[PDB]
RNA sequence: UAAUGGCGAAUGAAAAAGAAAAAGACCAAGUUGAUA
RNA sequence: UGGAAGUAUAAAUCGAAAAGGUGAUAGUAUUCAUCAAAGUCUAAAUAUUACAGGAAAACUGAUAGCAAAGAAGUACUGUGAA
RNA sequence: GAUUCACGCAGUGUUAACGUGCAAAUUACUUGUCAUAUUUGAGUAUAGGGGCGAAAGACUCAUCGAACUAUCUAGUAGCUGGUUCCACCUGAAUAUUCCCUUAGGAAGGUCAAAGUAUUAAUAGUAUUGAUUGGUAAAGAUAAUGAUUAGGUGU
RNA sequence: AUAAACAUACUUUGAAUCGGCCAAGUCUGGUAAGCAGGACUGGCGAUGCGGGAUGAACCGAACGUCGAGAUAAAGUGCCAAA
RNA sequence: AAUCCGACUGUUUAAUAAAAACAUAGCAUUCUGAUAAAUCUAAAAGGUUCAUUACAGAAUGUGAUUUCUGCCCAGUGCUCUGAAUGUCAAGGUAAUGAAAUUUACUUAAGCGCGGGUUAACGGCGGGAGUAUAUGACUCUCUUAAGGUAGCCAAAUGCCUC
RNA sequence: GGGAACGGGCUUGAUUGGAACGGCGGGGAAAGAAGACCCUGUUGAGCUUGACUCUAAUUUAUCAUGUGAAAU
RNA sequence: GGCGGCACAUCUGUUACAAGAUAACGCAGGUGUCCAAAGAUGAACUCAAUGAGGACAGAAACCUCAUGUAGAAUAUAAGGGUAUAAGUUCAUUUGAUUAUUGAUUCCAGUACAAUCAAUAACUCUGAAAUGAUGGCCUAACGAUCCCUAAGAUUUUUAAUUAGAAAGAAUUUAAAACAUAUUAGAUUUAUCUGAUGUGUGAGAAUUUCUAGUUAAUCCUUUAAUAAUAAGGCUUGGGGUGUCAGAAAAGUUACCACAGGGAUAACUGGCUUGUGGCAGCCAAGCGCUCAUAGCGACGUUGCUUUUUGAUCCUUCGAUGUCGGCUCUUCCUAUCCAUUUCAAGCAGAAUUGAAAAAAGGUAUGAUUGUUCACCAUUUAAUAGGGAACGUGAGCUGGGU
RNA sequence: GACCUUAAAGGUCACCA
């Protein structure tokens, strides 16, 4: 819901207890070049129309919340993940 | 089967019978690009 | 569906003029020299009445 | 089998290796032009 | 197509060469390997339930075996394909 | 494109006859109609997601809300029907989980047949001993509620 | 304490089946139902025999082919053995 | 003697419906200057109206005559002789990079924006006072318009015999 | 009476002489037809629609190099 | 069946039967959240309510004393738990973290999810023992493929220095050309032969300790490089039909496989409802509970209405009414015989024996039903597959 | 009767036989 920035926890990498910034996971920009992708589109390719299912019966409101809880000394980043809320807020 | 304007249980059009000149052959029935219609003045 | 009357007029079965009395085609004469640089005189033989 | 496939239902080769049989020749282009 | 950032063919556009192609993960570079496309022919080993001639059989023996063991694609039906 | 009769034609009524018929739509009487939007012969043209239709989804060879014929084709069916000799031995099921599942499937239980192990590998039983539980009953100024009155005190 | 060696423990492979129905010194919904749904057990289904005149479930009792006797439920005026 | 429907002559479900259904004349609307409109075809110096030319061709609604066709352009269609810098493809241009790639800019129709059109599809309201009853009159809510002229327990009215 | 709750057959009774002719329409839940009504199938078909996915026709842009010039 | 609802994933109490399991479209309710504090810890304190006091101040403002087993609060539905607390206040903090095992609840002893027990780190709080891997407990949620993020540096190698220790290495027919040097030809990114040597040749290499340099999660299959792509582990994006297709209607023109597993008609069980009948006696009946009625209650019968169920029939039992005709019931309308009256006569009213005999004609409606006009001694109510379609009719449906 | 809405009142459904 509301959860501060630059958390203190437990670094993997430096074995160690280090004050880490903590943000929020957004799903990163789709690639064409995946192999996933190269598939999809040659499938799609000429007559026939859709060939895969589309998804169309959504039943949820809400998303998981993840945190992107990064060393601030060593840049190692972890993923928490936090249950279903409506709202979310980075506080102070 | 026989027209588009071929109605049910009572005689009627149903739908506009103002259509675009770029209808296939076979649904273009009635006015034809019509700029107007009803009586003139 | 079917094919509308409209659909089956394009065929020309039994759309077909029904032209076997007609008298002919009825247009100017051939354009010439005579026409272009002078004066051709017809006579009006009859007037007849085409189907 | 590798692979393909709402990677679902299903589809799906080839080199190597072991045998039957074994066989190699031409145009074009290039050259020779008392030219055929 | 098994050929997966395109295995093969064709169409629209584009279009090489003091050659170059391939080594199936796209890209550039440097080595390595191996071939030299865009013309043609070529016996033998292989297939066969058309048809003709033969030989066989843990096949059937007249409601069986071909539809047909006799003038069987015959008698008969349909406008006709059948 | 007036009114009628006739040769003809149709099919309004009897909801007559017949209804294993004369007939896979006919017969009798009654009714209507009986030349110009008329009736009719031959030739010719239009073909199946097509034709033709004064429009009834009507007609297209007794077949039409998509003809006939042959091939794919022995199309698929969780649905219906049938499934062929004798004796002997053992002999069931309707719980549980999942399924676009509910006339059906897979895991599992019940059952049969094969094949084993000398075998910490017997119990739908009672008794003795230590427990568990909150049902029947019981209670109602014992807690939470429901409810009829009577005393005493301010 | 009582019973248990054709005891006990199984392993593998597999068939059919998961439409159920009845009874009650039982329960829930319903006015109620030869109604609908449940707990425990026994049955019918899969089951004939003796009795209840007759009856899927009631009572006695479960079945190789027979003879002789004692019986069970239940009966003994005639049909009908007593 | 009357009532309903259809104006009339005509046609129709071969084999259960012959009619109030279809056609009809009349009325009205739309598009097209012919190298067009409609429209058949896989294609085509291909084909039909068309041996034709707006008093024509093609697409529709209503259904003789008389009398009359009310209000509504918001919604969905159709259209505009209309606007550009809202959104829009393949392409084209340019930059970085060793290159693929990536990034930015620019592109038509279409939609959006604005107008027209109902003999285009269609639609055409409530509540309360007030002159022994009724309510001309008034107030109030809010539609794009509030069902107008007419007609009526109608082949259209539940209540309803 | 009981039974699948409407028997010709079973149980208990009533009652019965063999063969049948002309009628008849009570019964044989008479015959004709794998109910056309309803429901169930992960069985269809005709028709409709901004149901999903497409498609002919229509439409718009680019490419497909005729000459000789000018404007941006 | 549809419409309605979700008993489809899911929690609490109850039905539910004192182990476990456990039904109905049984009952009363609940979820798709909320929380940087409402997580962790330490300390201090005690709540609701009541009585008695205190200027404004009163029934309710704030202060004090006493009683006070929770009658308060604990995010939420209900049920459990809680008093030097699990509640209120104050203070520190992020364990709501990383890695590895073994179990328990659904369970097929599969997955997801949840509930625990330990171990190895780094931390929080506390003086300390302890406590801390989210919320006091029981619900608050999700596969394969696909997309998208985080992680794999602790370690292993190669080369070169310094030190040390073991080490013979296999054996005859040769072409690629890196080239020089000449014999020809050429002007263009110039080529074409032959003579020649090495290359490439064979009768060192490994380990190890200390350095230094470099590389270091695997793969793109001839070898490398920087991009790209694919792997491995763990999260997020979601399927609410919640073990998870991508999906609008109408058929009265309809078709097929089936069904009494299932409706519309009879029949069968029930009799709410409909009809008929009783028991008591508050009262009415001018006086008089019972001539005739009988309230408040209460007990029955019938299958002539409609319900409720789905046992028989879906390879078919012809589905309303009327017409014709026969029979049966009595809960009797007339005729016959009787008793009673608030029966003077007449006309009536209540009841008993009795079902052998009679119980009509028309207008409107398809009607059953109903309502009118007559007549009659009376113009009663019902059953027989809601009697009766190879008996009719076809008005309705 | 069922669903919805307002401050009792309305509105839609009540179908195949």
């Amino acid at each position: 819901v509301v959860v501060p920035k630059t958390r203190k926890t437990y670094c993997p990498r430096c074995d160690k207890h280090t004050p880490h910034k903590v943000s929020q996971y957004k799903k990163g920009k789709d690639s064409l070049h995946v192999q996933g992708k190269r598939r999809y589109d040659r499938k799609q390719q000429g007559f026939g129309g859709q060939t895969k299912p589309v998804f169309k019966k959504k039943a949820k409101t809400t998303k998981k919340v993840v945190l992107k809880i990064e060393c601030t000394k060593c840049k190692y980043k972890l993923q928490k993940c936090l249950k279903r809320c409506k709202h979310f807020e980075l506080g102070n | 089967v026989d027209h588009p304007h071929g109605g049910g249980n009572h005689q009627h059009v149903g739908h506009p019978t103002t259509l675009k000149r770029s209808s296939p052959p076979g649904q273009k029935a009635g006015k034809v690009a019509a700029r107007r219609t009803g009586l003139i003045r | 569906g079917r094919r509308t009357l409209s659909q089956r007029k394009g065929r020309g079965s039994i759309f077909k003029s029904r032209s076997h009395h007609k008298l002919g085609v009825a247009q100017h004469r051939a354009i010439d020299f005579f026409e272009r640089h002078s004066t051709v005189r017809g006579l009006v033989k009859s007037i007849e009445h085409d189907p």
